[PDB]
């Protein structure tokens, strides 16, 4: 059981909670139906930027294209650690371009870094120039154990959870990240026709109408989040460490996507809701629930109970079908499912390796 | 009463009631909704009712008249207008856009009956090109 | 706790409250059935506009494009205090746009204004001209210390709760503000289209204390929650042109899926909608673990008398 499958069906209230360049909701079609939609970047980066992430897994990753910046920052934050020419070495070593006093330094395209991946690097490179060892030397050494880099991944999750890549520097040799978990975009139950908001921006110094006017899509939504962790993946990227271990980083995730919501015009929509479903289908292979609602979902006294109704109906369907045994623990607001009554609970049988 | 049409014969309002007439309350939906005293044109091409009604019943209306600005004034003149037929129970006034001029206002909401005022109330129209026809409904 | 979430289900009348540009009510689709809305910034202006607020927080902030009726403005408002020469060279460095007596100067956008800081920043600007500092140097030196700005934000609260954004001027650095509250929008808990009934209303906010205090120079949370108080009190009555929940809690909570479901009622819908908003209270409370401080004020948790034992009570956090 190397698979775990996070679904979500959080149902949510009026708002614009992602939009594109027209400042309009993103949207996808799906069963032949508009649906809205929310991308797996901006859960991604909701996430990542949250408290709750900072407070149970840690420092989220700094990802820059401004090597200059970043050669600065790290002059400040290990100065006392390393000597100046160290860290530029360094930096210049990982990034493949060189690093002067130069006012503006572009790396070849947005890169997630560490800071403590870039301290042991600096220790790597401090002994080898102690031992006259050349760049070259030293690449391969370095190649030879690649475990140690990804404990300096334990210190970012972010980035073992959803991938790096390199082109550029030894990065493309010792940094090159595959993605842990993997997830989906996230689309509405159901069809959605979105509503327009006429807003006016009244000056209080003008006698004629507004001095500004327009308008603004949104729209409710009950939304379908998922996600599913490579586990062997994720231990792996953080070095060898636990399957336990794994398994925290996986629940964590679980919370997150059960909890989270992106903070795009919510200052003035605020659809700060939790889900009304989570259901963590422990398993084998990666397996999506979206087909439950490719027929579109209709409105029954409210979009939520048939979204449930539709994702039991059709899990049951898939979960004979294909002889899909494994833990299932659902969790709500199939008898193989166990119902947890308590986020803490479902969390803690997740913990429990199901 | 009849209530029944299709008017092509959007050429200008006075060719809609010129062609209905080949008097009676129509009110647009151009398409349109007709209430008639009367039960087929090349021009007007076609797509029975006396309620019983009660007292004190709720029902919601729209009707489309010619309020002759202010909010206020609009559903004070609404209130005054429909007499003592029904107490209004509550109402959105709608300043729509001049016809031609004509500053029609559609009054949408909901009706509390005060019967037989309301029905001939109905029949005349209020107020004074589409305008007049009260619109009822349950709920 | 950090943020305190206010969940003030008023009830009143489904009409002429919010206007569009074809002058309907506006409304919104949840739970597949049509909700008569009010948006958040009219009530937000409703409420700074109201005299509650001109009562008990101070006075709103001037939010305007027209940058030479304001220089007019500040000039024969802060002429004595300050030379003209000043004044000018303030809104003109402030905003980014060369001021002149030109009767005619906009700025990029409708942003709010408050005249305290504004005499502030002419303060600076003082020091500067007697101390020959650079303009840019000057700037660095204002981005050394932003939070006595942020005092001077202290005089217009409502920026310090629904934020300043700025794309031109000094401002681009020292007038960026983040809104401390975060209000959704009004909508009904009912299928607005059995006898008649007047709306129900589900209203939501919360406050970001902490972000209020950094908003206003790092004021204290007791300020920061009298603040709170006031808008609990503007956010649970006025109505442009009952049943009030206030919850502590870690991360901000909104009720309005408690109504995901329209609520139905053949004779009135106030009881079934404070009914479905405990129903679905006590399923979230239980099922995500939240025990932080309630305040339920109704007539049908710390429960609560009247509404100003529930002001209080927020007033003195739990």
């Amino acid at each position: 059981s190397n698979f775990i499958n996070i679904h979500v069906l959080i149902s949510h209230s009026p708002s614009c909670l992602n939009r594109d360049d027209m400042n309009m909701q993103k949207d996808a079609i799906f069963g032949g139906k508009r649906r809205v939609r929310i991308s797996s970047q901006s859960l991604k980066r909701a996430m990542r930027k949250s408290g709750y992430y900072a407070q149970n897994i840690g420092e989220s990753s700094l990802r820059t294209i401004h090597l200059a910046q970043l050669r600065d920052v790290l002059r400040q934050k290990l100065g006392e650690r390393f000597d100046q020419k160290i860290i530029d070495k360094t930096l210049a070593l990982l990034s493949g371009k060189s690093v002067d006093e130069a006012e503006k330094i572009s790396a070849d395209a947005v890169t997630p870094w560490v800071v403590g991946e870039i301290a042991w690097f600096c220790e790597q490179v401090a002994k080898a120039e102690a031992d006259n060892l050349d760049d070259k030397k030293l690449l391969k050494v370095l190649k030879e154990d690649i475990a140690a880099i990804r404990v300096n991944l334990q210190q970012g999750v972010d980035i073992a959870l959803s991938g790096r890549m390199a082109t550029s520097g030894m990065m493309t040799e010792l940094g090159k990240v595959d993605g842990a978990m993997s997830i989906a975009h996230a689309i509405t139950t159901h069809q959605v026709d979105s509503d327009i908001d006429w807003f006016t921006a009244v000056d209080d110094l003008q006698e004629q109408g507004s001095a500004h006017l327009g308008t603004q899509e949104f729209s409710s939504g009950v939304f379908y989040r998922y996600a599913n962790i490579n586990l062997a993946q994720l231990q792996e990227n953080l070095g060898g460490a636990s399957r336990e271990q794994a398994l925290e980083i996986a629940t964590h995730v679980v919370h997150m996507l059960a909890t989270e919501v992106p903070g795009a015009k919510q200052r003035t929509y605020a659809a700060f809701n939790p889900a009304d479903m989570v259901m963590v289908n422990f398993s084998d292979m990666p397996l999506s629930m979206a087909n439950a609602f490719e027929k579109a979902v209709k409105a029954k006294d409210g979009f939520l109970q048939p979204s449930i109704q539709a994702f039991n109906q059709y899990w049951d369907r898939v979960a004979n079908g294909y002889g899909l045994n494994g833990a299932a623990a659902q969790f709500s607001l199939t008898a193989q499912v166990k119902q947890m009554p308590t986020l803490e609970q479902l969390k803690s049988w997740v913990r429990n390796n199901g | 009463m009849y209530l029944s049409v299709i008017i092509a014969w959007s050429r200008d309002l006075y060719q809609l009631h010129q062609g209905l007439w080949h008097d009676f309350l129509f009110h647009v939906e151009c398409h349109v909704l007709l209430q008639s005293a009367q039960m087929s044109t090349a021009v007007a091409t076609v797509i029975q009712v006396e309620f019983q009604l009660q007292v004190g019943v709720p029902l919601y209306f729209r009707l489309r008249a010619n309020p002759i600005i202010k909010e206020a004034e609009q559903i004070a003149w609404l209130q005054r207008k429909l007499g003592n037929a029904a107490r209004v129970e509550d109402v959105h006034p709608i300043s729509e856009r001049p016809q031609y001029k004509i500053q029609t206002v559609c009054f949408e909401g909901v009706l509390t009956i005060n019967a037989p005022a309301l029905i001939d109330l109905v029949q005349q129209g209020i107020g004074p090109m589409g305008c007049g026809l009260l619109s009822l409904a349950p709920l």
